[PDB]
């Protein structure tokens, strides 16, 4: 499973995709 | 602390050459259930890529990981 820091990295990597899904 | 961040980096740096590539980031993201364009993956590399070589070294990973 994700090792917590990896989950934080995944969310950070996703910042711009997340923002643009929030818009749509 | 730093052993957790080193470990997270190793999860992404799958070939262990000390750089997270686009292909590696696509791979990890895909196997967490994401459907990403070549465009969206490049965008993700840009969140951390500072020298603009198109991949994420450990130092770049640290600074993305410790700023917000
Ligand atoms: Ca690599
Ligand atoms: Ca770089």
């Amino acid at each position: 499973d994700v090792t917590r820091a990896t989950r934080v990295a995944y969310v950070k990597f996703m910042r711009k995709k997340m923002a643009a899904d929030e818009v749509s | 602390s730093e052993e957790e961040i080193r470990e997270a980096f190793r999860v992404f740096d799958k070939d262990g050459n000390g750089f997270i590539s686009a292909a590696e980031l696509r791979h990890v993201m895909t196997n967490l259930g994401e459907k990403l364009t070549d465009e969206e993956v490049d965008e993700m590399i840009r969140e951390a890529d500072i020298d603009g070589d198109g991949q994420v070294n450990y130092e770049e990973f640290v600074t993305m990981m410790t700023s917000k």
